């Protein structure tokens, strides 16, 4: 079951140093080990290759969908021959339910679930129990309430050539695990009969079902084949198909929850009533009876993961099942952004413990709602067999728990960690107009970082009645704007980037050869060791690249920042030097509303591939 | 799988065309995917 590592690459740099330390760790039972990788030094190539070497299923967590969607698409290249998979929340959006004490105002569950991202979750799992060369890049859904792994393994239709086994019982077997009959829109997660043979579309596909040839009581064949055209792709002495739900709860324990639901509410009421709650007691019980009566009608009813824990029969406080536990005990967890990522990891279970009190005690849910919940950090710690942070400037945790840092400071084309300038806050404007002014001249993007809304706003304003051509990327400006945003500053539709916080997704462009940092010197967030060294970063992806910090005092993460910048492009130089190679880049008002009206009729004509009329409104633009 | 991965590399190449406002690439790239889809 190895992994086979697909690249036009070989390790160049200090990959190869990184990937021995990092293997040779995991063989020495190491529990947690940084990579401790300096923006573009390639650290996913890295953990590519860390991947083959120890050749364990492993979990690759990121912090975003985005990034993890761009880890997803890479890790496919670079394995395509063994099962890379891709697990984030179905949600295409997500409002949780709510309730404003202050505004007494409850806000409903809205949300869309996406198939794709339902069909991707389903190949995941049954992946875990299918094969050993499984790569997962997750979100922090992979912390969230999953059935039990065990069930789910349990439940799978076992379907072998020659084997005896009635059709209608096969089609019985396959309702009880969550399949539906359709004969006329034969979709995902769905059968369909023809005399003989049945096709079932697994709920992990949407391209390919399997065909299943009867001939009396005996399968005959089985067949991958296209689920439109009916073209056979290969026969199958053996498929396993797998729940079409990770939730499936057969009607027998749902009676049995239904009963602990009910004396649970009794409970609660009682409580209730002697605290004199009793506008909480009636909303509670009146929603609760009505939840009660649809399970008993539909066996479903809206919010049913409210009831998870009481569906399951296990008692209270019971830690949820999660992907973590799809996979065996000796896996690998690979954690993209670290310092970003582990607080977040953290962060889940208190965010929706909050919310759900809130909830709880004003009688909108029951006190077993709050088992419906992701996991503790004690309790993903428990999980951990090896973990690989993987960041430039590791978080306090991973720092705690590695015993030495794991460096990779050595960029593919060799390009180096920018010069620094720090230079007086007196003049700081004028002195920055002048500095993008010249990048203008030379075809080259400018990012600057201002502490405030205020500073950005006028700073933008001005820079637009020059002449100059900017963005103000707002914090309320969603990634998937951003990266337009981003895709026409890389484009020179604008050559200067202003924001508050610059280490927002997707900010690492070739183009960019300044990094202004304003207020260099005000520490707080926005000027931490953390914060400057990944804004410094942003210039390290060109051959030119320099940063100025604006700043009359250096202050104690403008020094260590300082320090490990100069520090790495002294080794990189060294290395360079010693190597022969050159660094090389790798790669009015009425106006206003005009200009935005035929940009979405562009990009509208444009994801209807009318690219003509695409062309014809660019023209005009 | 290898004649979807160049149609499914065709279609990202496509929408990335249209992102550099190279509509004209986008075009070509359409239309040669519509022969292959037939
Ligand atoms: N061994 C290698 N040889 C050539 N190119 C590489 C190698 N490793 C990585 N790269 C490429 O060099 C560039 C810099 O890598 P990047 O992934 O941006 O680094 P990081 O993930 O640390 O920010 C990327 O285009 C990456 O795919």
């Amino acid at each position: 079951d190895r992994f086979e590592l697909v690249s036009k690459y070989q390790p160049q740099g200090d990959q190869p140093k990184a990937i021995e330390k990092l293997v040779k760790g995991i063989q020495e039972g190491k529990k947690h080990q940084t990579l401790l990788g300096a923006t573009g030094t390639g650290k996913t190539f890295t953990v590519s290759n860390l991947i083959k070497e120890v050749n364990k299923p492993t979990l690759v967590i990121a912090h975003n969908k985005t990034l993890a969607g761009q880890l997803y698409s890479e890790f496919k290249e670079f394995f395509p021959n063994n099962a890379v998979e891709y697990f984030v929340s179905y949600y295409d959006y997500y409002q949780p339910e709510a309730y404003v004490p202050q505004t007494d105002t409850f806000i409903e569950k809205d949300a869309s679930i996406n198939d794709e991202i339902d069909k991707l979750r389903h190949s995941a799992t049954s992946a875990l129990f299918e094969r050993r060369d499984v790569i997962i890049i997750a979100s922090v859904s992979c912390i969230y309430g999953l059935g039990s792994p065990e069930e789910y393994r349990e439940m799978v239709v076992s379907l072998r050539t020659e084997m005896e086994i009635e059709r209608n019982e096969l089609l019985r077997k396959l309702v009880d695990i969550q399949y539906a009959r359709n004969d006329i829109d034969f979709q995902r997660g769905t059968f369909r009969v023809r005399g003989d043979v049945v096709e079932i579309f697994p709920a992990s596909r949407d391209e390919h079902c399997v065909r299943v040839e009867f001939f009396g009581d005996e399968i005959e064949r089985i067949r991958e084949v296209d689920a439109l055209t009916g073209e056979i792709l290969g026969d199958r002495d053996h498929v396993a198909i797998f729940p079409a739900s990770h939730f499936v709860t057969r009607a027998e324990k749902m009676e049995k929850a239904i009963q602990n639901i009910e004396k649970e509410l009794e409970e609660q009421l009682k409580v209730m009533h002697e605290n004199g709650k009793l506008l909480e007691a009636q909303r509670l019980e009146q929603r609760t009876r009505y939840d009660l009566e649809m399970m008993r009608e539909m066996g479903f009813c809206s919010g049913i993961e409210n009831y998870s824990r009481h569906l399951t029969l296990r008692p209270p406080g019971s830690t949820p099942y999660t992907l973590l536990d799809y996979f065996p005990d000796d896996f690998m967890i690979v954690v993209d952004e670290s310092h970003v990522t582990i607080p977040q990891v953290r962060g889940m279970f208190n965010g929706d413990q909050a919310r759900k009190q809130v909830l709880v005690d004003h009688g909108f849910r029951l006190p077993s709602a709050l088992d419906n919940r992701p996991l503790r950090f004690e309790e993903f710690e428990k999980h951990m067999h090896n973990i690989v942070y993987v960041s430039a400037t590791p978080g306090p945790y991973e720092i705690e728990h590695t015993d030495e840092m794991v460096e990779q400071i050595i960029r593919p084309t060799g390009l180096l960690d920018p010069l620094i300038d720090v230079r007086p806050i007196e003049g700081q404007i004028d002195d920055l107009i002048g500095e993008i002014q010249a990048r203008i001249e030379r075809n080259e993007r400018v990012l600057v970082t201002t502490l405030t809304k205020k500073m950005s706003e006028d700073l933008t304003d001005y820079l637009k009645e020059i002449g100059i051509k900017v963005n103000y990327l707002h914090s309320e400006i969603k990634t998937l704007e951003r990266i337009e945003i981003i895709r026409d500053l890389r484009l020179g539709k604008y050559d200067v980037l202003v924001g508050i916080n610059l280490l927002r997704e997707g900010l690492d462009i070739p183009e960019v050869s300044l990094v202004a940092i304003l207020d260099a010197d005000k520490e707080g967030f926005l000027r931490s060791e953390r914060s400057l060294i990944q804004t410094i970063g942003r210039a390290a992806r060109n051959a030119e690249g320099r940063v100025i910090m604006y700043a009359d005092k250096i202050t104690k993460s403008m020094e260590i920042a300082i320090n490990e910048t100069k520090r790495r492009r002294e080794q990189q130089e060294r290395f360079n030097e010693e190597h022969g190679i050159t660094p090389k880049t790798i790669n009015k008002k009425e106006r206003q509303k005009v200009v935005e009206q035929m940009e979405h009729e562009m990009k509208e004509a444009a994801k209807a591939l009318d690219f003509e009329r695409a062309a014809e409104l660019r023209d005009l633009l | 799988k290898e004649r979807q991965k160049v149609v499914e590399q065709m279609e990202h190449e496509m929408k990335e065309a249209a992102k550099a406002l190279d509509f004209e690439r986008a075009a070509e790239l359409r239309d040669l995917l519509l022969e292959l889809k037939a």
